[PDB]
RNA sequence: AGCGCCGUGGCGCAGUGGAAGCGCGCAGGGCUCAUAACCCUGAUGUCCUCGGAUCGAAACCGAGCGGCGCUACCA
């Protein structure tokens, strides 16, 4: 079980379980998003709809029965790589890069990333479509 | 003083060697 | 041709069973050695010490055979947070011809009083010395007040450390450290792991220990090699136990009291009601000599507040159902012994964590609550249990008016404000309860890295006394 | 192509760029 | 220690009083010069182990097994 990143080798930290795809005729359906979704404190459509951004292929999600279908052919590496790529964007911040950060959105519509343990406000990237994507459902009010 | 500490060590060494040569 | 079951029932009657207690003995002659006393109910209170992951109940499991549960399915892996209560009587044999190291021998509490010699070709029969009790204090890092109580209520020491591990083991040290706070010098050090160490590491680990406990309290402590898994040196210690350790003070002119560390409801599920029993409170007798048939009332008892925020408590009077100890329910109790008061209280009022760290008094005193409380309070130069890379371990800083910090009077745990900070005073608010009764050794523990973390130790010398409403 | 959404996706490259500079200075 | 839930063909739900159910699976065929979409046809199974009720019980019930959601460590 990876220790909730890729080029990060500790022995203490908050943990992640990693993703898989089963094959429907073709799409993967990916088991463990809604695990990683609450080790992450984020929800499980940003972790597909990020994959779909870096991936570029009709993609179907469905969170409340859990068949979440990505098309393509895409072996194990490439999407956990893609998964570490939104983990590394959105759920670690800055300073002791923690794997748990919420997304929160002040009185403007700045989605923005906010820790515990540092607790910032870490300056998100709105230059990406997933921040398009996590301001259309509010979290946790919207889903 | 710890001597009446190594007599029993030796003891369970001995032990040791005794119920588990192969270790 | 006989079953166990049937042998064993032949060997209990032949060592004399497990006598009832008397109803009226002559309490004036009676000493924690007397035959009357030793057989039901343990006089000494021992506990274990160590670092987490250790093993210290499975040490205990050795000893004596008992389980301590570790329940809560969580915690049935990971750390428990009431203590570990398992009972062995110390059986030494009479024949002098055998080798003195293995005629001692420790048993369950469903011993008999003389049962045969196990070891092969020896007639004697063992005789109790002493029926002793066990508490497994926790070994983490949060749980902190549970190992605190564990030490006020303990008698005797057993220190644990393991081997092949890095030889600075905080955890053991804030364990020694609260240890001595509370006025005990009777520890027993125990090497856990050595099967799977060679013959220079055990001396150069032996070395490092003996270097560690040089500039501490405790100077002529013994240390034993024992395995936990391996079920041996299991005489040793049970030897050392008896030669080392003597009987602190604890005759029946002192006046009778009871420290409440753990609750236990008796609701057996599934029958019918009609048929139910009382509550148990797990509390032990540092002084007095209970019978059945008692009146006693928990002094903090009910805590309730007021419309206008103001802290009440309704002492908890109650008519003593039944007492618990060693095996058999037994008539009255020895101080110096972890007892089950079995009362007419309340089914919830036992039910969780809830009679933790409280004080009951028998009708025929008045222990006084507390609501601020004037400390004198020492410590010490560094914090134990901080684990620094390389830096000059965190240097402990003055305390500050209005700060929480735990305070554990005897068992209590009681989060106090802080009012005055002095040189060797302090002034202590207390929003949970705790009474004063005579000396009560405490200690103080900061919020300083996220989790508890101990400083010093402390003495009541003044305190505002709330009178309890009738 | 359609050079509407070029001059689009320059302009909105052009903001970002520039909202970049908005944080950083 | 007791109560509420369940018992798959490879997976999610369902009717459980006429006895193996659909989607999705898959092997194969149809269509297209070709692929998919689609169209269709087929293969796996002891609705858990054993009884009562019934013409017949996977099914109504039961005399229990395996696993779950609470009470809560219940002398
Ligand atoms: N190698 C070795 N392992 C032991 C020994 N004794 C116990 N263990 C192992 O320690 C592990 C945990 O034992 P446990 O008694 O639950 O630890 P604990 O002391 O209660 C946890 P804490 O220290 O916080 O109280 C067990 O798996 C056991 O096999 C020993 O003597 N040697
Ligand atoms: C942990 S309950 C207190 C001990 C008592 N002898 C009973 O058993
Ligand atoms: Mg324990
Ligand atoms: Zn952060």
């Amino acid at each position: 079980i990876n220790i909730c990143r890729d080029n990060h080798d500790p022995f203490y930290r908050y943990k992640m379980p990693p993703i898989q795809a089963k094959v429907e005729g073709i799409k993967t359906a990916v088991l463990n998003v809604a695990d990683i979704s609450h080790a992450l404190n984020r929800p499980a459509p940003y972790i597909v709809k990020y994959f779909g951004f870096e991936l570029g292929a009709q993609t179907s999600i469905s969170v409340d029965k859990d068949r979440y279908l990505v098309n393509g052919v895409h072996e194990p590496a490439k999407l956990q790589d893609v998964l570490d790529g939104f983990i590394n964007k959105f759920v670690l911040c800055g300073s002791c890069k923690n794997p748990e950060t919420e997304i929160i959105i002040t009185k403007d519509n700045d989605l923005v990333r906010d820790c515990k343990a540092c607790g910032k406000r870490t300056p998100m990237d709105l230059r990406h479509k997933l921040s398009s994507f996590i301001l259309k459902n509010p979290p946790d009010s919207v889903s | 003083v710890g001597l009446p500490y190594s007599e029993l060590l030796s003891r369970f060494f001995n032990i040791l060697r005794t119920n588990n040569p192969e270790l | 041709g006989e079953t166990e079951e049937e042998k064993r029932k032949r060997e209990f009657e032949e060592g004399g069973g497990l006598p009832e207690q008397p109803l009226n003995p002559d309490f004036s002659k009676l000493n924690p050695l007397s035959a009357e006393i030793i057989n039901r109910q343990a006089t000494i209170n021992i506990g274990t010490i160590g670092h987490v992951a250790h093993g210290k109940s499975t040490v205990v499991r050795a000893i004596s055979g008992v389980q301590t549960v570790r329940f809560k399915d969580e915690l049935e892996r990971n750390i428990t947070i009431k203590l570990g209560y398992a009972n062995a009587k110390i059986y030494k044999c009479q024949e002098p011809t055998c080798p003195e190291p293995d005629c001692y021998r420790s048993f369950k509490s469903d011993k008999e009083i003389s049962p045969k010699c196990q070891r092969p070709g020896c007639p004697g029969r063992y005789k109790l010395v002493r029926h002793v009790s066990f508490v497994d204090c926790p070994g983490h890092d949060i749980l902190m007040s549970t190992m605190l109580s564990g030490a006020a209520v303990m008698d005797a020491a057993l220190l644990l450390i393991a081997g092949n591990e890095s030889c600075p083991q905080p955890q053991t040290s804030e364990h020694l450290a609260a240890i001595e706070i509370m006025k005990l010098k009777h520890v027993i050090i125990l090497q856990n792991k050595v099967d799977l160490m060679r013959e220079e590491s055990a001396l150069e680990h032996q070395k490092s220990i003996l270097k560690f406990i040089r500039g501490t309290i405790a100077d002529g402590a013994p240390i034993v090699p024992i395995s936990a898994q391996l079920k041996y040196n299991i005489d040793a210690v049970n030897e050392f136990i008896v030669k080392t350790i003597p009987v602190p003070p604890r005759d029946f002119m002192i006046s009778p009291r009871l420290i409440v560390i753990r609750s236990f409801d008796v609701n057996k599920p599934g029958a019918e009601i009609e048929d139910l029993k009382g509550g148990v409170a797990g509390g032990s007798i540092l002084n007095g000599v209970f019978k059945l048939g008692d009146e006693i009332e928990i002094r903090p008892g009910i805590v309730t507040k007021d419309d206008k925020g103001k802290i009440q408590c309704k002492p908890i009077f109650s008519n003593i159902v039944s007492l618990f100890a060693e095996q058999n329910d037994l008539k009255f109790a020895v101080p110096g012994g972890l007892i089950g008061v079995g009362t007419k209280v309340d089914p919830t009022l036992c039910r969780a964590d809830r009679l933790v760290g409280q004080v009951v008094g028998a009708k025929g005193h008045l222990p006084n609550i507390y609501t601020d409380i004037e400390i004198n309070y020492f410590l010490l130069r560094r914090l134990l249990g901080v684990k620094t890379d390389g830096q000059k371990q965190a240097k402990v800083r003055k305390l500050e008016p209005n700060e929480v910090l735990m305070v554990n009077i005897g068992s209590t745990a009681t989060g106090a404000r802080v009012v005055a900070v002095k040189a060797d005073m302090a002034r202590l608010q207390l929003t949970s309860p705790a009474c004063t009764e005579i000396n009560e050794k405490i200690a103080l523990s900061r919020r300083i890295e996220k989790h508890w973390r101990l400083i010093g130790w402390a003495t009541i010398k003044k305190g505002t006394t709330l009178e309890p409403i009738a | 192509m359609r050079a509407k959404w070029r001059k689009k996706r320059t302009r909105r490259l052009k903001r970002k760029r520039r909202k970049v500079r908005a944080r950083s200075k």
